[PDB]
């Protein structure tokens, strides 16, 4: 009839299983997003930082020539700046969650610097805006408006 | 990508069923899916999402769940400009460009950074780019004013009712994708979501090409409300589905048709054979159980064969070349399923490559063209058996050249290799009709090939109380150098041995291998 009683977490903790699947438990929303940020850093930290880096429109600056095309594409469409705008336009509640997520990623790197590829260490620290920017890049300038269809 | 949602009435136990089956590159970084589970005193969310995203796009819980597929929403326009007198011709006059001089740093081989100039010109349409051929193009992207993409998804997946869910989607903050829904209440839904510009003329094909950028006639400024887009809820058929095919067969029987929406929303092209298998696998089956549901997901039918072998085989047998004849007998003896032990499979693909183009989507070679009136049984037959046999003659060469014989075991050439794990492959190209997908790469010098795109995150959920779910990630839950969790699932994928997904606290505690306490 009614959904089984929801669990009431009384402390923050990630319980990892045999396959590296993180089970994040937070006493509140921001806590859970922080755990999520930490988990993703642990599992895919390198590529996440690299992608966040490109979202800032700094791919060419951070890693040179093979990233210059994307840099130009994202700058001409002013993605990185619109990301700052979208970040500011978020609701107070959700912006807090986004901030926690970035903090989680930062925290993991702070406690485990050895697990971060040298080349992407310069991206740190990340911010809620970075999270928003990448999402904006993925949705609107990769899926919807690809550099391919506009250029050929 | 595949997607299914089953109404309670179509099941044995009466609880809705949901399939998450997105298809993406196995190597592209931003396309990597991650599996997680978040729990607070106020909500719960299990599922997969692209790395870097703070929300779970493919989620479910004790109450509801959703999934996504590509619909291609044409949310942008590429206008061709008419350069003139330093500006661009528009509505009969030479208007000037908006020019902004910016700059960026380019890292040098030695580590230093050089400063590089970058001029950003804009027309009333949007940013302007110049193609290699010299064509000046301006791109106008819709929805640049929808900052709530992430939060919409968050509210959607944490919704307490279908109504709240729809309320969330209505904000029009997610620019694209087809989205399927199902919950413990028994409601299932399909939605052609995205932000589409309002236009007064031109079919989708028109808007996908270079639109004239010299008249305010083509300068749209508004976008459609959720109610103007193709949607289906609790249909008579008892299910919804989408496999990247146009939204004209979301269920059987259909509940609308192309004429009910503006012609620029979606294409009206022949549905892929895999999409056809989708409608057949769901409509043809009743009283489903979760177990039976998963079993159907493993379908790997060579539908293209069923459509062409009857006409090819006979014609190929009268050819004087004894090898062509042997090839014809090999193909004719095949059970038309992409199994590891198939000695005919590879040869068949090589033929299809020539008969239907490299992507297998070609239509010009069928006798009977596709028809929306017979959506799951057309096109059919070979138009020119004579020519078709020459193509087979060539395929025989191409097959031997690529794999070393015309009868090499499918699973001997098709392997799934991650780290040191090397297992036999099954299933294959979706355009040939395989529901479960594995877009095999070209073979190496030794005829070995592996998945380049295809099955990634696969889960099937039954909204019982409590809910029950199984899943698998082809490429593990991590890609950090030295992780043990990258190739530790591929073995189970090769046998379709799915993991039971753990949501309940007791279960989680029983399988825990590492505790990470934390403070925020
Ligand atoms: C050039 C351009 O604008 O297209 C970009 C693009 C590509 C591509 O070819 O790069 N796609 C894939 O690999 C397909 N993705 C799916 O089927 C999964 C859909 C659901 C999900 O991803 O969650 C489509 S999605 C958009």
């Amino acid at each position: 009839q009614a959904p089984i009683a929801a669990y009431k977490p009384r402390s923050n903790e990630i319980l990892w299983d045999g396959y590296g699947v993180p089970h994040i438990y937070g006493v509140d929303a921001p806590s859970a997003f922080y755990g999520y940020g930490w988990a993703q850093a642990r599992s895919h930290g390198d590529n996440i930082l690299r992608l966040y880096g490109e979202a800032r429109g700094k791919g060419a600056e951070y890693w040179g020539p093979d990233y210059e095309q994307t840099t130009v594409w994202l700058l001409t469409n002013g993605v990185p700046e619109r990301a700052q705008q979208w970040y500011a336009q978020q609701s107070p509640d959700f912006r807090a969650n986004l901030d926690a997520f970035a903090a989680g990623i930062n925290a993991y790197a702070q406690q485990n610097p050895d697990d971060i590829s040298p080349e992407v260490r310069q991206v740190l620290p990340v911010s809620g805006a970075d999270v928003v920017a990448h999402a904006h890049r993925l949705m609107n300038f990769l899926y919807v408006a690809s550099p391919g269809r506009t250029l050929g | 990508s595949n997607s299914w949602a089953v109404a309670p009435g179509k099941t044995a136990n009466g609880n809705a069923l949901l399939l998450q089956n997105p298809h993406l590159s196995w190597t592209t970084d931003y396309f990597t899916y991650y599996e997680a589970h978040l729990v607070t005193p106020d909500f719960e969310i299990y599922g997969a999402t692209q790395i870097g995203l703070p929300v779970i796009r493919f989620a479910f819980n004790q109450r509801m769940g959703i999934t996504n597929t590509v619909n291609g929403m044409v949310g942008a326009t590429n206008y061709r400009l008419t350069l003139q007198d330093g500006g661009y011709l528009y509505d009969g006059q030479v208007r000037p460009f908006e020019r902004r001089q910016a700059s960026y740093r380019l890292r040098q081989a030695d580590g230093s950074t050089v400063d590089k100039p970058l001029e950003i010109r804009s027309s009333v349409h949007g940013p302007v780019f110049e193609r290699a051929d010299g064509t000046a193009v301006a791109v106008r992207v819709a929805g640049l004013d929808r900052p709530g993409m992430l939060e919409q998804y968050f509210d959607m997946i944490t919704a307490h009712s279908f109504d709240d869910y729809e309320a969330a989607m209505a904000r029009m903050q997610v620019p694209t994708f087809n989205i399927v829904y199902a919950d413990r209440e028994g409601t299932i839904n399909y939605s052609f979501n995205g932000v589409a510009p309002k236009r007064a003329e031109g079919d989708i094909a028109f808007w996908q090409g270079n639109v004239p950028g010299d008249s305010s006639r083509y300068l749209w400024t508004e976008t459609h409300p959720l109610d103007d887009l193709p949607r289906v809820t609790n249909p008579p058929g008892g299910f919804v589905q989408n496999s990247n095919d146009p939204p004209w067969t979301p269920t059987w029987p259909v509940t609308y048709c192309p004429a009910n929406h503006p012609s620029y929303l979606a294409p009206q092209t022949p549905h892929s054979l895999r999409a056809q298998q989708s409608v057949r696998l769901m409509s043809e089956n009743d009283d489903l159980t979760l177990e039976r549901f998963m079993a159907l997901q493993f379908s790997h039918r060579a539908v293209m064969a069923d459509r062409t072998l009857p006409d090819l085989i006979p014609a190929a047998l009268i050819d004087p070349d004894p090898e062509v004849q042997a090839a014809a007998r090999l193909l004719a003896a095949w059970d038309r399923d992409f199994t590891s032990d198939s000695r005919a499979a590879l040869l068949f693909e090589e033929w299809a490559r020539l008969f239907a183009g490299q992507n297998f989507a070609g239509q010009a070679a069928f006798a009977t063209p596709w028809s929306l009136d017979k959506p799951v049984s057309t096109p059919y037959g070979v138009r020119d058996p004579k020519a078709a046999v020459d193509q087979l003659r060539t395929a025989i060469a191409n097959t031997k050249r690529k794999y070393g014989a015309i009868d090499r075991p499918f699973g001997d050439a098709s392997r799934m290799i991650l780290n040191d794990v090397n297992v036999p492959g099954a299933a294959g190209y979706g355009n040939l009709g395989s529901f479960r997908v594995f877009t095999w790469s070209d073979p190496d010098e030794n005829g070995i090939r592996t998945p380049v795109h295809g099955e990634t995150w696969v889960a099937m959920i039954e909204f019982s109380t409590p809910v029950r779910a199984y899943g698998l990630m082809s490429y593990g839950n991590s890609r950090q150098p030295g992780t043990t969790h990258y190739s530790d699932q591929i073995e189970r994928v090769s046998r379709a041995d799915f993991r039971e997904l753990l949501l309940r606290r007791e279960q989680v505690e029983a399988a825990v291998q590492e505790r990470t306490p934390f403070n925020f």
